[PDB]
RNA sequence: CGGCCCGAGGCGGCGGGGGCGACGGGCGGAACUUAAGCAUAUCAGUACGCCCCGGAGGAGAAACCAACCGGGAUUCCCCGUAGCGGCGAGCGACGCGGGAGGAGCCCGCCCCGAAGGCGCGCUGUGGGCGCCGCGAGGGGGCCCGAGGGCCCCGCCCGAGAGGGUGCAAGCCCCGUACGGCGGGCGAGUAGCGCUGCUUGAGCGUGCAGCGCGAAGGGAGGCGCGGCCCUUCCAAGGCUAAAUACGCCCCGGGACCGAUAGCGGACCAAGUAGCGCGAGCGAACGGUGAAAAGGACGCCCGGCCGCUCAAAAGACCUGAACCCGGCCGGCGCCGGCCCGCCGGCCCCGUCUCGAAACACGGACCGAGGAGCCA
RNA sequence: GGCCCCGGGGGCGAAGGCGGCGCGCAGGCCCCGCCGGACCGGCCUCUGGUGCAGAUCUCGGCAGCAGUAGCGCUACUCCGCGCCCCGGAGGACUGAGGGGGAGACGGGUUCCGCGGCGCCUGCAUCUGGCCGCGGGUGACUCGGGCCUAAGCGGCGGGUGAAG
RNA sequence: GAACGCCCCGCCGGCGGAUGCCUCGGCCCGGGCGGCGACGAAGAGCGCGGCGGAGCGCGAGACGCGGUGCGGACCCGCCCGCCCCGAGAAGCACCGACCCUCGAACGCAGCGCGCCCGGCGCCGCCGCCUCGGCGCCC
């Protein structure tokens, strides 16, 4: 009875939703995320899984601020604004 | 459960609201032949982990 | 032979630019030649097609002449009045056979404030080139 | 009771923290593997873990190399054996020479003492490429559903790069060539003894812990003691260039062409789906020039037939294996016109020896293994 | 990369597919008929991810077997146009540790009304937890928020190359 | 005998998706560039269209708002709207704003609560206010 019968004893939630990364990975009894590492101040990142790195990284979201800053630099007026200030 | 936090209620509420077909005028507007929304789910065979 | 190295001569990139063009480029790409009579008067060779002009069609299986009722910019085609699909009923509605603007020659132009000016703008530049040459 | 010294709470202005599959700097640090075994050795001062910058970083103006009829900070490129090693397997710098690039300076100490950045400071401030726009030149005849086809005659060319257009277009349309705008010299140090790591560095290449601890000192690829010679000044600091590189944009190719090429060419791929979790992760491209996407009628889905060059009708072409209806007949080789006679075990493989009661193999398609440095 | 004598073959029909002659010892090549509907080569020189019957090969399709093996919980019947749905009448079952009435956890709209049968409901269906369209959970007194349990964090600092 | 099965003398149908041709995609090399953040980043959640699921985009000013230039007839369905020597649809470039919850994440907690009536996190540097000491002195 270590097989099918044992599976009928499952009515618990081990993990819940993380407040930082949103995934079903927050351990409700240890109070830590097994995906992003929260409540640690830095993000959990490992070089032995580059597939895990590409799933959540810079670029997989909106890039809302960084998009605007780059286009202002490349072709807008931001490089002029530094010359007035840095004088 | 009948005793749930408001945060879990809100994320469950969004999966219910977006579980819908493509409108038929959208099928005429965007000239589509794939008409099924494959992001739908059904309660008997789903494992929403929310 | 091309000399400018910022301009692609790659088939894949050129075909992608014909599709996925923005709307101002698509309008220019839907041009047609002016008739000889208008070539003398306006001193211009081609014009961008527009809703309200009169066109003489050749080279096709739907030759004729009529007014431009519609512009299907997504298809790069134009619907002319009188050039339809051969219909089934005697009563049923007409159905326009769509014509590519380069199979046309413009015979009379729709005029307004912007169309007079863009012609005059284009003659003065063509005279700069005729003075340089 | 004030001063100075050493602390405490609050308030104001300013700064720090996190983020990246590369390149760069600092630490900790394997094992598989090779040695035909295996301990030193090798793999490798690599994987991976932690910390820290930048557009580059690091390094840098000799306590240098040399042994010459001498050079002269750092980095990068071309070029080539001293040596280390169960002296086995393996491992391994560099100067001279040719080039790219080239740039030099400071503080402490000493002199003057507030001359200063003045609520501080005499326990020492201050001086010595991208944005615009014009843009040439072809007709007539047969034919087709449709002329970019065929026949015959021409024009443009600083433009015959190319894309589109109902079928192979310099001249049907966008472009392409020719141009304008912004433009006096450093002490718990150096060194030494013992111990651990590291190096080609070998009676020590570089580092470190602990004990000891200098005054003129350091170096000269074999130790110790003595005498010379040659050549430099550590224990403090700054510095451009030549060099390296992903994401992202731009151009190019004797590269792949939908089981290939990225896992990912398909309005919704790190998606749908699976795992308590760390994590794992698909399949699916193509009607036609135009949706013209299916008339009218007859029976109660079918028939007839309409659009179209064509149903190409849910779609290009449409092979094999396998199957249903009509028609004909009753395994390979050889002779004869033709069902008789004659010959014929199941291939691939290991093996002295296979038809083997030795193993693999229902069938069919597509992919599938000596290339490169 | 070249040549193909007024500049190689093509909607007067390319490549591919299905049958049928010929040529070559052979690998293979060439032609014709039908299909298909837009591209393809012979000779010289150059290049390589360059030839399949097998690997308990990989992925896809699929045959015989074969209309075969197979479809606990006592039970349904008559009539209503009648389905296992609904109604009436009869016959039975669960048997108060219930096939009853309700909560906790887990599920997440499965709840309700009207419509419907394309999918599912391993037989059927007019049924339905299935599909379409509308709706739906009201607190001073019930619970959560508060208290503390076993525990778990924090603490001038301490330690470690850091984390 | 017939039938079943098998071969094909030929003519038609199924099932399946190979072959051929096609390609808004990959891969390789080269050149640029090297531009984030407490002025709240990267990332996550939730919400926003007249009829609106997914993805893109945007933030209660939400499928966008303004300003300067350019452009000049459309806006995939159904509607609306625009139409003219300027009256102004598609489109483009720069600039100014708006910018919900979580996150380095900042009153405590993570969805519930406070102190105070402006507000209310930690570290560091420079100043300043108010202070302690049987430290050295007076
Ligand atoms: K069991
Ligand atoms: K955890
Ligand atoms: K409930
Ligand atoms: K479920
Ligand atoms: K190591
Ligand atoms: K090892
Ligand atoms: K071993
Ligand atoms: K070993
Ligand atoms: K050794
Ligand atoms: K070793
Ligand atoms: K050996
Ligand atoms: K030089
Ligand atoms: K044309
Ligand atoms: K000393
Ligand atoms: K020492
Ligand atoms: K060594
Ligand atoms: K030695
Ligand atoms: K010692
Ligand atoms: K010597
Ligand atoms: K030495
Ligand atoms: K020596
Ligand atoms: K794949
Ligand atoms: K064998
Ligand atoms: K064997
Ligand atoms: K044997
Ligand atoms: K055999
Ligand atoms: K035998
Ligand atoms: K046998
Ligand atoms: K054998
Ligand atoms: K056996
Ligand atoms: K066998
Ligand atoms: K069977
Ligand atoms: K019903
Ligand atoms: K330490
Ligand atoms: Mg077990
Ligand atoms: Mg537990
Ligand atoms: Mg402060
Ligand atoms: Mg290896
Ligand atoms: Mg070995
Ligand atoms: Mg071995
Ligand atoms: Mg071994
Ligand atoms: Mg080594
Ligand atoms: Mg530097
Ligand atoms: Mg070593
Ligand atoms: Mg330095
Ligand atoms: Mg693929
Ligand atoms: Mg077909
Ligand atoms: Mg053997
Ligand atoms: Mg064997
Ligand atoms: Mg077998
Ligand atoms: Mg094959
Ligand atoms: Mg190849
Ligand atoms: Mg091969
Ligand atoms: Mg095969
Ligand atoms: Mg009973
Ligand atoms: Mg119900
Ligand atoms: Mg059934
Ligand atoms: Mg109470
Ligand atoms: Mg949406
Ligand atoms: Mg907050």
């Amino acid at each position: 009875s270590k097989g099918t019968a044992s599976f009928g004893k499952r009515h618990t939630r081990i993990h819940g939703s993380c407040r930082r990364c949103g995934k079903h990975s927050f351990h409700l009894q240890k109070h830590e995320c097994a995906s992003c590492g929260y409540p640690s101040a830095k993000m959990r990142r490992y070089n032995w899984s580059y597939k895990s790195l590409r799933r959540r990284t810079q670029g997989t979201g909106s890039m809302s601020h960084m998009r605007k800053v780059y286009r202002a630099y490349n072709s807008g007026t931001l490089k002029a604004n530094a010359r007035k200030y840095l004088a | 459960t009948a005793n749930k936090t408001l945060s879990r209620k809100l994320r469950l509420a969004k999966k219910t609201k977006t579980n819908k077909n493509i409108p038929r005028w959208v099928i005429a507007k965007d000239h589509l032949k794939k008409t099924w929304n494959y992001k739908r789910h059904h309660w008997r065979r789903s494992h929403l982990k929310l | 032979m091309k000399l400018n190295s910022a301009v692609t001569a790659s088939r894949r990139k050129c075909r992608k630019a014909y599709f996925t063009a923005n709307a101002e480029t698509r309008a220019k790409m839907m041009s047609s030649r002016l008739s000889k009579e208008l070539r003398a008067e306006h001193k211009i060779k081609t014009m961008p097609i527009r809703r309200g002009d009169i066109v003489e069609i050749f080279t096709g299986g739907h030759k004729g002449t009529g007014k431009v009722v519609e512009v299907r910019r997504r298809d790069y085609k134009i619907c002319v009045e009188g050039i339809n699909q051969k219909a089934r009923n005697p009563e049923a509605k007409p159905v326009p056979y769509p014509i590519h603007p380069s199979n046309c020659i413009i015979k009379e132009l729709y005029m307004n404030g912007s169309r007079y000016r863009a012609i005059k703008r284009r003659q003065e530049r063509n005279a700069e080139r005729l003075a340089r040459i």
